């Protein structure tokens, strides 16, 4: 499903990004309460205001959950096991918010790396986002 | 859809900047290449084969150029949308059979073009403006389908 | 939405021998179950961590005859099923939050029971009136959101 | 992402349909085609009249599919790789159709086996109808 050429895609282009992933993260956390407000309902106990240092912290956990993915394309359902359980068993995310996410992600990217975001690099990303998506809202003690 | 005035202002800056000739081929081309079972609409377009062949398409280029005047339109017309796009509602449902779906498809991908012709000019509050002018532009042309 | 004759009535002549104590109920519990996300918005319900939990839930099966009730309505409303919808579309995305999209799966789970309960009764013909009903209770229920 | 419980829930569902499936593949077209009209323009060289010849033979051919489907649970982009060149390359199926595809495949087999189709059943026909729709969607080249 993710192809050959997906994969050495999205390896590159994870590496090319580098130390700046969890700056990433934490804009495309912001991109997308911004833009789809519904989305902040998951974070009441964040405080979502400009400069939030909750979403800055959070926006590094989700950039290193994305960087472990990365290193496991061949078996994302054993490598992000506990990440499933928790947005899966615990918190019950409905799958249109990952989707949501996710482009805010490719905005993100887009935004910081025209060079690298060709359009064959948007559409490995896309299948990345998604294969990472479904692991996360997928049942599967 | 409603913009309150700041939001229409963030919208309207960034337009006015777009390359007019280049953004919406690339946003073609990009939905093409990134939800390819798109192509299936477009036989008459000739070789979409590989990515370089879908950027390097000159009837993708000239066909976006028309997709993006469209928008253009809808940003003209935010308090009325569906009155613009009923017609394009009516093509794209009775006579090309195009799924709703993909008309949120390519507003996310014009999104996704924004960003890449902009970067941090494309700013998160600058973003959801356009957000809800791709939503209202998508809902308007699934209308004439319910 | 505009159901032919023919239509009509093979809804209705189905719609008359459903159980409505128990379609509703089963309808609800299978939503929670095949879109377990679905349960965020129950919270007060109780029990749902298993098939057999769900299914018992009793508050489960009083909520879901509400649910096949508001279906009814639809059915005697289906020329005005926004006027119909709306009041429960302004609580689902106002106060509830529930993405638009749940509103179909729901519409295919009950479509589901029906076919579980009916069996050869529940004709592909059947089918595809009932179709149009969920689709048009959907886009009722979803119209406050834009 | 299919779970264990997903596996033998498919495998004894399919497993009691039996001689069944090709029957059933013809009914779940025939309910997809009067349900959902516009998944005809994929068939124009089908004749969709009632007990159409084609419908049936190609009902057969889906219900095949499905059962190799179900005897590669864990490798379903290797089994079905020629089904992805297909649906994916050459007849560039629409992913929405698929869904509505796995619906009637559902209510047809709800008609057919009540005492089968459980909540617990239903949910994990649904995840493999969908498992088997993302790779038949999907360019893995
Ligand atoms: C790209 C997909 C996603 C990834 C990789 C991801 C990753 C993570 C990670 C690594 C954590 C921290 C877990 C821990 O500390 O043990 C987390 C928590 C959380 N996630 Fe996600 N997530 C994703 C999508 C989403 C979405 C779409 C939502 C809902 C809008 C969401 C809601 C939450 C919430 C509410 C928490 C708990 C935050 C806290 O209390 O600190 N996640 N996620
Ligand atoms: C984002 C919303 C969209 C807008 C604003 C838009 C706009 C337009 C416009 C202005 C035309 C030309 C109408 C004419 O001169 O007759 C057109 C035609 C067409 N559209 Fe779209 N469109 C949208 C989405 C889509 C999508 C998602 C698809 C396919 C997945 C699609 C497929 C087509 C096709 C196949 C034609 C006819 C092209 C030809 O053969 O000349 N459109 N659209
Ligand atoms: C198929 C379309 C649907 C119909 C016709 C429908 C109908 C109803 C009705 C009649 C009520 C009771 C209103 C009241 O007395 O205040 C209600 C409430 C509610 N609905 Fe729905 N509904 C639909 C879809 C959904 C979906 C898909 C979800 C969640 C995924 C949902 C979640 C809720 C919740 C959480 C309540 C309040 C329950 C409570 O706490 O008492 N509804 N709905
Ligand atoms: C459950 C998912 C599906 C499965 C398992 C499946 C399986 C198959 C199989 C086995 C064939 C015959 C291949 C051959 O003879 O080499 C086929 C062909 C075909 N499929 Fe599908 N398919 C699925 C979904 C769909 C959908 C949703 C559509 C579009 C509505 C579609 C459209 C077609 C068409 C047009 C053909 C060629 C038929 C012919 O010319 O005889 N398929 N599929």
């Amino acid at each position: 499903v993710l192809s050959p050429a997906d994969k050495t895609n999205i390896k590159s282009t994870w590496d090319k990004i580098g130390g700046h992933a969890g700056d990433y993260g934490g804009e495309a956390l912001d991109r997308t309460f911004q833009s789809f407000p519904t989305t902040k309902t998951y974070f009441p106990h964040f405080d979502l205001s400009p400069g939030s240092a909750q979403v800055k912290a959070h926006g590094k956990k989700v950039a290193d959950a994305l960087t472990t993915a990365v290193a496991h394309l061949d078996d994302l359902p054993g490598a992000l096991s506990a990440l499933s359980d928790l947005h899966a068993y615990k918190l019950r995310v409905d799958p249109v918010n990952f989707k949501l996410l996710s482009h805010c992600l490719l905005v993100t990217l887009a935004c910081h790396h025209p060079t690298e975001f060709t359009p064959a690099v948007h559409a490995s990303l896309d299948k990345f986002f998604a294969a990472v998506s479904t692991v996360l809202t997928s049942k599967y003690r | 859809v409603h913009l309150t005035a700041e939001e229409k202002s963030l919208v309207s800056g960034l337009w006015g900047k777009v390359n007019v000739d280049e953004v919406g081929g690339e946003a073609l081309g990009r939905l093409l290449i990134v939800y390819p079972w798109t192509q299936r609409f477009f036989d008459s377009f000739g070789d979409l084969s590989t990515p370089d062949a879908v950027m390097s398409n000159a009837k993708v280029k000239a066909h976006g150029k028309k997709v993006l005047n469209s928008f253009s339109d809808g940003l003209k017309n935010l308090d009325n949308l569906k009155g613009t796009f009923a017609k394009l509602s009516e093509l794209h449902c009775d006579k090309l059979h195009v799924d709703p779906e993909n008309f949120k498809l390519l507003g996310n991908v014009l999104v996704c073009v924004l960003a890449h012709h902009f970067g941090k000019e494309f700013t998160p509050q600058v973003q959801a403006a356009y957000q809800k002018v791709v939503a209202g532009v998508a809902n308007a042309l699934a209308h004439k389908y319910h």
